[PDB]
């Protein structure tokens, strides 16, 4: 959140793994940009 | 009288370029510490 803009990249990616986190070099595209201009300080999932 | 138009009379700090402050609680314009709704030292954050 920059000025209020809630960037949203993400990517979607083949792998197979079990565990840990796929070797190599992934980029994140811009899916949406959302100027909702709110504060925020804590998050949940 | 068009009073509608409060506006803040104290602040702890000067804040930031495109920055809302809404919340009204009192100000502890004073040394000591302060608490509740009014006293001296204590006063309302916004004017009429």
């Amino acid at each position: 959140n920059i000025d209020g803009y809630f960037k949203i990249y993400s990517k979607h990616t083949p792998i197979n793994l079990v565990r840990d986190l796929p070797q190599g070099f992934s980029a994140l595209e811009p899916l949406v940009d959302l100027p909702i201009g709110i504060n925020i300080t804590r998050f949940q999932t | 009288g068009n009073y509608n138009y409060l506006y803040r009379l104290f602040r702890k700090s000067n804040l930031k370029p495109f920055e809302r402050d809404i919340s009204t609680e009192i100000y502890q314009a004073g040394n000591t510490p302060c608490n509740g709704v009014k006293g001296f030292n204590c006063y309302f954050p916004l004017q009429s």
